[PDB]
């Protein structure tokens, strides 16, 4: 909650190979969920690979 | 400002009620942040009547939407004014134009 | 000849107004006109100390979202206005504390801040608030830092009292950077250039200096790749 | 993961073969056959399938052996 | 790809007459990246490449 | 009558001019339509979004 | 300080060849990776000095478009082939001549051409032109300068002398790429990664370095 400094690399080694899943309404077909690996950002907004 | 408009931001602007109107003519007698006080010509005065006229101007108010309503002053003190004119703009208003 | 090249030096600069100049260097070889007019443009658009106005304190004012009896323009205005104050802090200093009092009826501008002969007002002419009655007064102490790029409020690290009314601030005194290659007349090559750089700032950062230290930057981080060592 | 699809030659038997491994390593404890070069335990169990080191069968068979000793 | 990748790679593919460097010979892809990053032979020049 | 206006204005009749890349210098091969455009914020922020 | 800037750290050079390697840096600060890595390049590509076939003087070919019978490559081709060739002169010579000399039949490389002591070739197995038949002689008087930058024959527009494209500098290939870096909670920083192939005159290390000390030494009047 206090947003320590130490957080953020914890938060960087747990997410390092954790596959996360994406998905957008409606799902019309299989592709609409798929699985990427994140890397972390500034901001509030998903980046998505075009 | 809209840089390329259409004319019709003056209407909207004035009958959307945001804007103060001045219901006399006169002088600005007084302009603040909040008050604006207006000495009304000697041709529009009811017999009896004080001769001023006061505006006072919504400050930080919420919307419905969580948005800020202000009035802002766009008036010199003692500058002559008419009947119609914007004496204060509300929210997306720059000079009486919706902006 | 071939291996050495020709050192570019400073040649005329002409100062057009209190916030616009330009920059003559010559001569250059060919192709490096270009190379080092982006250089010098990106480093004086991006890192150039200089001094902003941070933090203000106003007599009877508790938040930003706030009206003055006697004052046209609200707190917020007048913030915004005072984000648009030119000001130069003596070397040495980093923190200055500046006093605007004033009572009467016209336009409070930056020609009435009073300072202490360490900070110097480089548009007195800015027009800070405006007082509409006899009776108004504003009595304002705002703080001027020294730093580089952009600050704003939030990013500050975090006791402050009620009153104290932070202000983002933007030190980097460079508004504009335009740069053209020319033709040089040298007395027997004719195969060289001049770089005429044309700066539109606020008036605090001298040409000649911000030249010295856009150089002086890129000369340190090309010390880095000229030796080229593992660490 | 076209290595350790060509080496099992089923998607879902593969998952199946790397979770069991991963589960055996997280829990149990079991050691890396691979270098780990700082990865989780799922990218290890995929890289020893595709090495050849780690299958179906293999597994049963430490499993038997285990439950002999 | 769509959009401005296809509009890239076609800008980059095509074919203008009598441009800068024309008829140059060029011993690979290396060196026609060359040749455009010094502004001698233009994207739309034709060459012969080995 | 917008490109009476433009002549006033002293720019080019097309209303596209030269700009220059800020990262490398080097000036963009065709003309580039530039001006000034009126822009709206929308009440969908990615703060109440997120 | 306004004035204390981040400085590279992390500094890794990977020699995937002795003429190719991948020099990366972080981090850098917001902007400079691409500052640094344009620089390098305009210098590496059009301004740094090297030594380069320039002219050639082939026995029996007039023009660029003639032909000469015996060789299964065309003139133009030739060129060509003796645009790529590496070579090396002694500091102090200008101006050099080499002559390549050879009757038979096959392949020429360039380890048949015979020099003076002050030039090297550094890719001795590097094919100039082919002889077909056993009556095919070919006889060339090449000539290697000292230039800056990649001038082609176009831009230096006198009996049977042919312009080879010079190649001075010797960079062959260089591309920069610009990802982003790190350090505690500042991630707006630059990781600069410059990919380099050199003809093998210089390496690539060496290669950065003598850019970096030549757009350095343009500054000296200002630092």
């Amino acid at each position: 909650e206090r947003e320590e400094a130490v957080v953020w690399d914890i938060l960087d080694e747990v997410i390092r190979e954790h596959p996360v899943l994406l998905n957008r309404a409606p799902t019309l077909h299989r592709l609409g969920i798929q699985a990427f690996e994140p890397v972390l950002i500034e901001g509030k907004a998903i980046q998505l690979h075009p | 400002k809209p840089l390329v408009g259409t004319g019709i931001e003056r209407n909207v602007a004035v009958d959307s009620g945001v804007t103060a109107v001045a219901k006399r003519g006169g002088v600005i007698q007084s302009v603040d942040a909040s008050r604006i006080v207006v000495k009304v010509n000697e041709e529009e005065l009811i017999p009896g009547e004080a001769g001023i006229d006061i505006y006072n101007l919504t400050k930080y108010t919420r919307s419905n939407q969580n948005t800020c309503i202000n009035q802002r002053p766009c008036v010199m003190p003692g500058e002559p004014v008419a009947r119609g004119d914007v004496l204060a703009d509300g929210p997306s208003t720059d000079l009486g134009e919706l902006a | 000849s071939v291996t050495e090249f020709l050192k570019p030096r400073l040649v005329d600069i002409e100062q057009i107004s209190t916030t616009h100049a330009k920059v003559t260097l010559e001569p250059l070889e060919r192709g490096f006109g270009h190379t080092l007019g982006n250089a010098l443009r990106r480093i004086l658009l991006s890192s150039m100390p200089g001094c902003a106005v941070t933090e203000v304190e106003i007599e009877g004012v508790l938040h930003e979202y706030s009206t003055k009896e006697g004052v046209q323009e609200d707190i917020l205005e007048i913030l915004l206005n005072l984000k648009g104050l030119a000001v130069r802090v003596a070397e040495g200093k980093d923190e200055v504390f500046i006093t605007l009092n004033k009572s009467g009826s016209g336009p409070v501008v930056a020609g009435d801040i009073t300072h202490d002969g360490d900070v110097e007002i480089v548009n007195p002419e800015h027009v800070i608030c405006h007082l509409t009655s006899d009776n108004a007064a504003i009595a304002m102490r705002i703080k001027v830092e020294r730093g580089r790029g952009y600050v704003p409020a939030s990013a500050r690290i975090h006791e402050r009292p009620i009153g104290r009314l932070l202000v983002d601030a933007t030190f980097s005194p460079v508004d504009k950077i335009a740069y053209s290659v020319e033709a040089a007349r040298v007395e027997q090559r004719t195969d060289l250039d001049k770089l005429v750089i044309d700066m539109e700032t606020n008036g605090t950062l001298e040409p000649e200096e911000a030249i010295r230290r856009a150089a002086t930057i890129l000369a340190e981080q090309l010390d880095a790749f000229v030796d080229l060592r593992d660490v | 993961v076209q290595d350790a699809v060509e080496k099992i030659g089923n998607r879902f038997d593969l998952v199946l073969v790397a979770a069991r491994r991963a589960r055996q390593m997280q829990s149990g404890g079991k050691d890396a056959l691979v270098p780990e070069e700082n990865d989780k335990p799922t990218v290890i169990a995929l890289r020893e399938i595709e090495e050849g080191l780690i299958t179906k069968d293999v597994l049963d068979a430490r499993e038997r052996q285990e439950q002999q000793e | 790809p769509s959009q401005d990748v296809v509009l890239g790679l076609y800008y980059m593919t095509r074919e203008k007459i009598n441009a800068k460097g024309e008829g140059m010979y060029l011993t690979g892809p290396a060196e026609a990246e060359k040749a455009y990053r010094t502004k001698t032979a233009e994207l739309h020049a034709r060459v012969k490449v080995r | 009558s917008i490109k009476a206006m433009l002549e006033l204005a002293d720019l080019p009749a097309s209303g596209q001019l030269t700009l220059f890349d800020g990262r490398t210098g080097d000036a963009f091969e065709r003309p580039v339509t530039v001006g000034y455009m009126y822009m709206l914020k929308l009440n969908h922020l990615v703060d109440d979004k997120m």
